């Protein structure tokens, strides 16, 4: 389950779009994915890079700069094996998505729900009767 | 006269005016040979300025101090002419073109596709509807009595407050 | 042959290893610079960039100041040098106070200790550059001058 | 005439702008005739 | 109401509240929203139809 | 962070979930809708706000609500 | 053999019935309109070829029969210049007298008074005076005659049908398959030996046959109806012997390389005729017999069916060093597969040919009587500094078209494009840094200005009279252009400008041109050029090179070119798109452009028009009070702005009343423009909202539900009002104020 830190990575001569000290201060992202082909992709924070045949790993700076490159290698290149991660400062590895192994978008046993709401949207209180009490404005 | 001002045939100030507005244009026609289309074109102006001049006169309006006509919009009959009666000329107008096209958008809701009649005009029907408003007060009021244009509160969308 | 690559081997990071960026020119530039000195006292490296400044902040003041027609201008060119000196005197003091927690440790600037202590060294330099600069304007006419002394 | 070519014709900016064109044509030829009327005369 | 009718929407944040659009369908579970109401306006979303309740149609 | 609310008149078209790019919308099992499952936000740390989900939202009124909210460096989009 | 022609036959039937049902060219728009926003949405994508279809085929054949219906509308609006000309114009007149006549191609009808605008123009004539400079290009043609001017009028008509036609037929009759238009080496042989060489060579001919004699007959004297017909100086060799000898010896000088047999006709004097204040009608002829020559040579470069020539794709590809990676591979892919990219470039060419046009054209003019006919001048650099400015920042445009659509990075993997996306940040910093830099140490020397002026310290100011801060190196330029006649250009008897130094040419007693000194002001206002044109650069350069992906929207890409925002998220993504820095670049170029044509038309009055004097001092217009007032900003505004809008101020009454109604009315169109700009649609929603619920109440709702204006095009309102309410404030002050005192 754990990231193999190993992996290799795709062959990208640099950019300036890259992460920055926020990166190795506060979090840093990592997505790998199988890659059937040797093929270029377009990085999200700059220019192209060749993703290897077999396992690729990337190091971003943002959550939705991991998913941008994991839509794009989903729908030009149809690979459906990325795993995203959060890389803490401290070398803890935060697995992100997707979450339990089976996509958001796909229904899955075992999943809460959080913020869901019993009634419809016009039914939220108003904000003079939730005012100057701790009660929520959902109902 | 009406607010202290002065009919414009009596005023000495509309009538320097006529004689400015005369004397610009003789002073560019002093630079032109008699028959010559300059020439011909200036004296035109010339005229229609004088007529112009001669008309307001004669007409019952008033003068300022400064020679320029004003309008009395109060209401009065003796200057009904300036604002009551072309006001009036405007509202049958205004009314035709709203009543118009008021009859085109209920014609083109009852259509098989209502949105290709109001970017692409049935111009039979259209004119049809154009020539309907020379009555468009009986109409109208007819319309309004009748139930027909206005729609109940509870027929219109509004936001939830 | 290719002059550019990645930077420090790691092509993610955000930066790419150029000529002037990279070159052993710039290394031993940024090396042999006092702020990035190594065997250094962050004392020792605010005197060495402090004498620089200081030195050549009294010049602009001097020479372009409202009072450079009048004979006082070194003076009012020296005053004003040393008035910048302790604006941004307070503006090390007061970054040093808010972004460094208190640790034990002062053998480097990005500490709340060493940054005092280059703050330190930083005003002692200031004072002392622009002291010898305004020492060698006054002693010498081509300085006082803008160069045309000679024509 | 071609069906399409009126059917062109009845679109929304070939009647507004001949509408507003004729619309104009006559305030130009009631102000060329009839010149500087500031009032219905009475 | 049933399939085919007219009605008049009840519901206050509804784009189409006291319109009228026509009903498609119902269904028979326990869903929470069972009448889907086409209309002939489109939603500034461009969606030119809804699920609503009973308590928020009715019949005209 | 932001706050993100899911209504009862979600139908469970799953394409406030697709729209999100930051993974903070999951589908769960609901038996309110003929689809079966509604929207879920597990993850409203990682929402930017960016309101993606919101546009994707067939229902008249947006049964997925997104509420701007605090500021964090996640959900200020920052790669600094 | 493989540059083929190739055509599809018939492809598109001629049908009205794709006229009758708008939107047909799309499926979105070809379902109907629901809301008022499809209306919009019709105009908005039409031209965008590349949105309706997915073949290149289909896109360039719409492109070129576009080409030809454009080109069409260019001849029915020149046909229509030389119908004006011959019918509605003193140009008779002014062929007699073209120091004192102004021209006046444009008569207005008695309607409401507008008659006023038909003012004494001179020539026994009233009409609107007009700036273009067509008499001027009809002189230097030799035209003399406004039966000649029918004729010009006709043969444009004819152009113009024949376009048309041309379009028509290549669109639906015979349509060239995508093959015929990936032929660059063909379409650049043809374009540089074909359409600028046989134009030139053609153009070079007319000169040396019909406008050197007959502007030696004008320029002599000889009134309009005594000059010999342009086709007796072809046939009587004598006659044309006459005014130029060489022309006894005929075609042999010049097939024998005798070629200097033809300094009568072909000279290299420079300066200005002294007569006219114009170029020297023999050198234009030399100068067009030269760029003939090197532009036919020039469309022998690329190889087309015969093996001589060169692969632009081979000098693409060979063109790469050890900084640049793989270097210019994939360019040549680029170029003949995306128009975008070729729009880009051209527009960016075009703007800039057009900026340089206006420049040289000021500096060196090329007609007669066109340096001293200063609402001309003022007109002609104004026009081409607008034309220019805005095609560069289309050239930005399609450049962020081209990198949103067309851009692979499969096919672009370390060439000079990722390689400039992959240091962007690099790149986009720096010009930051400039431009602060650059706005601090230009804009901040006129704080710095008023602030002393306003203090009363004169002698602390950046000015010739306090700290001088003067342009040493434009001075030693000048310098060595004033030097160059008979020293490093020894052949020229003159300098190619008079504005570099040297006497001071009048004609009528109006300056044609004389030096224009440089000093301090010139300084200033060439640094506020450097920083607007920096800034300008930022907002387009940043626009394309973010256009796909940031650190802020990494999937830049796959919300388009063209959109407003992702959201009010990550703080908010307000004006994200590539297109939206072009719609901010287009407010810094309407700045840049603003402040160039300002310090054109103040240093222009100022410091070279004017009227000679004896003992030829030079009243000029202004007086000379560009040096000490263009330092400060208070001096931009009462010297220059206060003090020229005198004239559109008080042009009521008179001939230049439509000016000071255009001035009035493009201040209102400006100011209306900022109610799209500060605005934003929901506001606009909600209000109409109500509006929709007054007319559901009378029961006259549409059935095209109105909608508030999207996001984008609201912005795209606002700067189309403001660039119209700006430029025509300045078009209109500007005319006003040259046609009164120029
Ligand atoms: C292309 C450049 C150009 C420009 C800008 C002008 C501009 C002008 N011309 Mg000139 N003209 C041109 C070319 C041009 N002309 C050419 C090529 C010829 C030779 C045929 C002429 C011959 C000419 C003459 C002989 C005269 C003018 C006159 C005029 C003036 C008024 C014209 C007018 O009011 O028409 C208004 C006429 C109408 C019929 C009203 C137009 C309303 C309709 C609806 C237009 C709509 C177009 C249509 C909707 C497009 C779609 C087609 C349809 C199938 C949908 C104006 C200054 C007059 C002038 O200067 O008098 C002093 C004048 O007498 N022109
Ligand atoms: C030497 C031949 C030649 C010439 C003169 C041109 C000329 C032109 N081409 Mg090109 N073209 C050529 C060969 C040539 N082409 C070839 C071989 C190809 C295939 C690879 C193309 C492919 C091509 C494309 C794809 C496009 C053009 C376009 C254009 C026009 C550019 C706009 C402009 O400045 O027009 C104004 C200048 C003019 C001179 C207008 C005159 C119009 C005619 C056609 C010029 C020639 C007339 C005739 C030869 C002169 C006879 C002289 C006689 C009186 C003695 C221009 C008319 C563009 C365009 O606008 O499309 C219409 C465009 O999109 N061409
Ligand atoms: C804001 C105030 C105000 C308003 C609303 C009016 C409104 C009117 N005035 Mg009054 N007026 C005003 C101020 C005002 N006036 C002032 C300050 C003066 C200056 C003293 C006048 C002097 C004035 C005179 C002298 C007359 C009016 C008349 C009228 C009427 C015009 C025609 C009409 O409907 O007659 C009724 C006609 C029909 C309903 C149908 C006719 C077809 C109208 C009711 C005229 C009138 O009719 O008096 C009642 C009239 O003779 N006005
Ligand atoms: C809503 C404001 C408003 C109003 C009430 C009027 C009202 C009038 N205008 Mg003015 N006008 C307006 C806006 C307005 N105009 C605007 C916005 C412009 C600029 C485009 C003009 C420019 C203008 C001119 C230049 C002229 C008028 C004329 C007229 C008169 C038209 C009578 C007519 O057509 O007789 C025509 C004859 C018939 C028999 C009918 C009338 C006094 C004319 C007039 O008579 O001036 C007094 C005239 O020459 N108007
Ligand atoms: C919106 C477009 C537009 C409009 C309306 C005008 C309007 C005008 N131009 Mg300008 N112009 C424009 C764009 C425009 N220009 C652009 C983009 C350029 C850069 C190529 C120029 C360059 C230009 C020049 C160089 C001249 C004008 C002139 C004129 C005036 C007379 C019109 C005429 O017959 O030209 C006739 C043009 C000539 C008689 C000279 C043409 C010489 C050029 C170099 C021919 C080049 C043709 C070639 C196909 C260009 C290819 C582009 C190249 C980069 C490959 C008129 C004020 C003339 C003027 O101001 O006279 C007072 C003039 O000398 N224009
Ligand atoms: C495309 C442009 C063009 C065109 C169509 C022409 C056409 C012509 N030229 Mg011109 N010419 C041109 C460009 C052009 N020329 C250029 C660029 C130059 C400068 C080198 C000349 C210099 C020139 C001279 C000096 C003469 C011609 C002559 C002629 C005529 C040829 C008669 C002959 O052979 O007698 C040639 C006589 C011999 C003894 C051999 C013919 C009308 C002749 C003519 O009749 O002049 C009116 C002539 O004497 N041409
Ligand atoms: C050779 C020049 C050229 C060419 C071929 C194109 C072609 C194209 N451009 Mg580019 N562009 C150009 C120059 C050019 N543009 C310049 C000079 C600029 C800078 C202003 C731009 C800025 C630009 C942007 C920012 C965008 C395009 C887009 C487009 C596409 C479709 C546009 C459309 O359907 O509009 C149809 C035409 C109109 C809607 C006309 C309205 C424009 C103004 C408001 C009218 C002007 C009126 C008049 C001049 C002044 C008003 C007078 C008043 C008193 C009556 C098409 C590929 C758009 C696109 O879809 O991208 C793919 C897009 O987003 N271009
Ligand atoms: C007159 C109004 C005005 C001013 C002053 C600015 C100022 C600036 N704009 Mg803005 N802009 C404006 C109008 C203005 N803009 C408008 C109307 C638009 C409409 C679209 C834009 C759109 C726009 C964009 C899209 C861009 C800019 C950029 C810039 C910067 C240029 C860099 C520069 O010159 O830094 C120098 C700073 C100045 C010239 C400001 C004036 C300061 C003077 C010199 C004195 C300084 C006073 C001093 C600090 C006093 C201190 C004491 C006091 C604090 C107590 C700068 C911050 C660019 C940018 O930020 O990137 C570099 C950029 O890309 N602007
Ligand atoms: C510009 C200065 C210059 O001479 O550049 C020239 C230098 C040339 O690089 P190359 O020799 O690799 O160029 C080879 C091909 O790309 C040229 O066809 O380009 C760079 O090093 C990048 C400079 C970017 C701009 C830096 C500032
Ligand atoms: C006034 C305004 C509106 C409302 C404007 C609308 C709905 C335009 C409707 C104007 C009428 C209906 C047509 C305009 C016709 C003009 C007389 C001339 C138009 C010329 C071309 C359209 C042909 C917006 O929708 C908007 C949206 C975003 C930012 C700012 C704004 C904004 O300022
Ligand atoms: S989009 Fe709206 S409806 Fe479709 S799932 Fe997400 S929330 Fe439920
Ligand atoms: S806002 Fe953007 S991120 Fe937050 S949930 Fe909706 S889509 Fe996912």
């Amino acid at each position: 389950e754990t990231l193999n830190l190993q992996i290799p990575s795709p062959t990208f001569e640099g950019s300036t779009g890259g992460w920055l000290r926020a990166a190795e201060v506060e979090e840093k992202y990592a997505i790998t994915w199988t890659s059937p082909k040797e093929q270029v992709f377009e990085m999200p924070t700059g220019g192209a890079a060749i993703m290897r045949q077999g396992e690729n790993l990337l190091y971003l700076a943002r959550k939705e700069q991991c998913l941008a490159l994991a839509t794009q290698v989903k729908n030009s290149f149809k690979i459906t094996d990325y795993k995203v991660y959060r890389i803490f400062p401290s070398g803890e590895v935060q697995y992100l998505h997707p979450k339990d192994g089976v996509f958001p978008e796909k229904v899955n046993a075992g999943r809460v729900g959080v913020g869901n709401v019993s009634h419809s949207i016009g039914k939220n209180l108003n904000p003079a009767q939730i005012k100057f009490t701790s009660k929520s404005f959902n109902g | 006269d009406v607010a202290g001002l002065t009919p414009c045939g009596e005023s000495k100030e509309f009538a320097r005016r006529l004689d400015g507005s005369v004397k610009k244009l003789q002073t560019r026609l002093s630079k032109y040979e008699a028959g010559t289309p300059p020439a011909l074109a200036l004296q035109k102006q010339i005229d229609k300025t004088k007529n112009r001049f001669d008309r307001y006169g004669k007409a019952g309006l008033l003068c300022g101090t400064d020679g320029l006509p004003h309008l009395i919009t109060d209401g009065r009959w003796t200057h009904s002419g300036e604002f009551v009666i072309p006001g009036l000329l405007f509202l049958y107008v205004a009314g035709w073109i709203g009543w118009v096209g008021r009859s085109y958008v209920l014609f083109a809701r009852t259509a098989d596709k209502p949105t290709e009649k109001e970017i692409i005009i049935d111009v039979p029907v259209a004119l049809s509807f154009v020539s309907t408003g020379f009555i468009w007060p009986f109409s109208a009021f007819k319309e309004f009595t009748s139930g027909n244009l206005i729609v109940p509160a509870d027929e219109i969308t509004v936001s939830p407050r | 042959s290719q002059f550019i690559k990645p930077y420090n081997d790691d092509p993610f990071v955000g930066n790419l290893a150029t000529p002037v960026s990279t070159s052993s020119f710039t290394k031993s530039l940024l090396s042999n610079l006092p702020a990035y000195r190594a065997g250094l006292s962050p004392l020792l490296r605010g005197v060495e960039i402090g004498l620089t400044h200081g030195y050549f902040l009294v010049g602009p003041f001097y020479k372009l100041g409202p009072l450079r027609n009048s004979d006082v201008a070194l003076l009012s060119g020296f005053f004003s040098a040393l008035g910048l000196i302790v604006i941004l005197v307070a503006c090390l003091t007061i970054y040093g106070v808010v972004s460094f927690e208190e640790t034990e440790a002062k053998d480097q600037l990005q500490t709340a200790k060493g940054w005092r202590q280059f703050t330190s060294g930083w005003l002692v330099g200031s004072v002392g550059g622009a002291s010898f600069a305004y020492i060698l304007i006054s002693n010498i006419p081509f300085l006082q001058t803008a160069g045309m002394s000679m024509l | 005439m071609d069906s399409n070519f009126l059917k062109y014709l009845s679109t929304a900016p070939v009647l507004f702008t001949v509408w507003l064109s004729f619309t104009a044509s006559f305030i130009i030829e009631a102000n060329r005739f009839f010149p500087d009327m500031l009032y219905f005369p009475m | 109401v049933k399939r085919g009718s007219k009605v008049r929407i009840l519901r206050k944040e509804s784009y189409w509240y006291q319109d009228i659009g026509t009903v498609a369908t119902i269904d028979t579970s326990g869903i929470r929203y069972p009448v889907v109401v086409r209309f002939e306006k489109v939603s500034y979303s461009g969606v030119n139809t809804n699920n609503f309740s009973l308590d928020e149609v009715v019949e005209v | 962070s932001h706050s993100v609310k899911v209504y009862d008149t979600c139908i469970g078209c799953t394409q406030c979930v697709r729209a999100c790019p930051c993974d903070v919308l999951e589908m769960v099992s609901w038996d309110g809708c003929k689809a079966g499952q509604i929207a879920s936000a597990p993850r409203t740390e990682d929402c930017i706000g960016c309101k993606r989900c919101e546009t994707a939202c067939p229902t008249d009124f947006l049964s997925v609500r997104v509420y701007l909210g605090g500021e964090t460096t996640r959900s200020m989009g920052l790669a600094y | 053999k493989k540059v083929s022609i190739t055509v599809d036959r018939d492809p598109v039937a001629t049908s009205f019935e794709k006229w009758a049902q708008p939107g047909h060219f799309s499926r979105t728009l070809a379902k109907g309109p629901k809301t008022t926003t499809w209306i919009w949405n019709l105009h908005a994508d039409v031209h965008d070829f590349d949105s309706h279809t997915n073949s290149l085929e289909d896109i360039s054949r719409k492109i070129f029969s576009a080409h030809f219906g454009q080109l069409s509308i260019i001849f029915l609006w020149l046909s229509g210049m030389y119908f004006h000309g011959a019918r509605f114009s003193n140009y008779s007149a002014w062929l007699s007298n073209p120091t004192a006549v102004k021209p006046s191609a444009q008569v207005v009808w008695p309607i409401v008074g507008q008659e006023v605008l038909n003012g004494d123009v001179g020539g026994g004539f009233q009409g609107v005076q007009v700036t273009s400079g067509f008499f001027q290009i009809w002189r230097s043609s030799g035209i003399t005659s406004e039966v000649e001017l029918y004729w010009c009028a006709l043969a444009g008509l004819i152009m113009s049908g024949l376009m048309i036609f041309a379009g028509w037929f290549h669109y639906h009759k015979a349509a060239p398959k995508l093959e015929w238009f990936q032929n660059a080496e063909s379409m650049l042989n043809h374009h540089l030996s074909g359409l600028l060489g046989l134009g030139c060579l053609s153009w070079a001919g007319h000169q040396i046959h019909v406008s050197l004699p007959v502007n030696k007959l004008l320029d002599a004297g000889v009134a309009p109806q005594e000059i010999p017909l342009p086709h007796e100086f072809l046939v009587n060799r004598d006659l044309m012997a006459q005014l130029y000898p060489s022309f006894s010896k005929g075609l042999v000088p010049f097939f024998t390389l005798n070629w200097s047999e033809y300094s009568d006709f072909l000279t290299f004097k420079g300066g200005l005729n002294p007569v006219t204040g114009g170029l020297w009608l023999s050198d234009t002829a030399h100068h067009h017999l030269a760029l003939a020559v090197l532009f036919i040579v020039a469309g022998h470069m690329y190889r087309t069916n015969w093996g001589i020539g060169h692969s632009m794709k081979e000098i693409l590809e060979a063109h790469k060093g050890p900084f640049t990676g793989e270097g210019h591979k994939g360019l040549y892919e680029i170029l003949t597969t995306s128009w975008h990219a070729q729009l880009a470039i051209n527009l960016a060419m075009l703007g800039s040919v057009s900026i340089i046009v206006a420049h040289h054209m000021y500096a060196m003019p090329p007609y007669p009587y066109i340096a001293t006919d200063y609402p001309t001048q003022l007109s002609i650099f104004t026009h081409h500094m607008w034309i220019g400015g805005f095609c560069v920042c289309g050239g930005a445009a399609h450049a962020g078209i081209f990198m949103v659509r067309d851009y692979n990075p499969a096919q672009n993997y370390n060439n000079l494009l990722d390689r400039v996306i992959r240091h962007r940040d690099a790149i986009i910093s720096h010009l930051n840094w400039i431009c602060i830099f650059l706005g601090f140490h230009s804009f901040g020397l006129y704080i710095h200005n008023d602030t002393m002026r306003a203090l009363g310290r004169t002698q602390d100011m950046f000015s010739d009279t306090a700290i001088q801060l003067k342009p040493v190196f434009a001075q030693w330029v000048q310098s060595i252009h004033t030097l160059a006649p008979g020293n490093t250009t020894p052949n020229a008897l003159a300098t190619a400008s008079y504005a570099f130094g040297g006497d001071v040419v009048a004609v009528g007693n109006k300056v044609a041109m004389m030096p224009i000194s440089l000093g301090t002001a010139d300084f200033m206002v060439h640094h506020i050029h450097a920083f607007t044109i920096h800034v300008t650069v930022l907002i387009l350069l940043k626009g394309v090179l973010f256009s796909r992906n940031s650190r802020l929207i990494p999937d830049k890409a796959n919300l388009g070119f063209r959109f407003p925002c992702d959201g009010p998220g990550r703080g908010g993504t307000c004006q994200s798109s590539a297109w939206d820095s072009v719609f901010l670049g287009l407010f810094w170029m309407y700045n840049c452009i603003s402040v160039v044509i300002f310090h054109f038309s103040w240093k222009m009055q100022s410091d070279v028009w004017g009227t000679v004097q004896s003992d030829g001092t030079v009243t000029h217009i202004t007086g000379g009070n560009f040096a000490q007032s263009a330092i400060t900003i208070n001096g931009w505004l009462r010297d220059f702005l206060w003090a020229q809008a005198s004239q559109v101020i008080q042009s009521y009454g008179s001939a230049l009343s439509a000016y000071g109604l255009i001035f009035l009315g493009a201040h209102f169109i400006w100011a209306f423009s900022l109610m799209f700009l500060f605005s934003g649609r929901g506001y606009w929603q909600e209000l109409i909202e109500s509006i929709v619920w007054a007319h559901n109440k009378l029961n006259v709702a549409p059935a095209i539900q109105p909608r508030a204006l999207s996001i984008t095009q609201g912005r795209a309102v606002g700067l189309a009002h403001y660039l119209l309410g700006g430029i025509g404030t300045t078009w209109a002050f500007f005319l006003a104020r040259i046609i009164s005192v120029g």
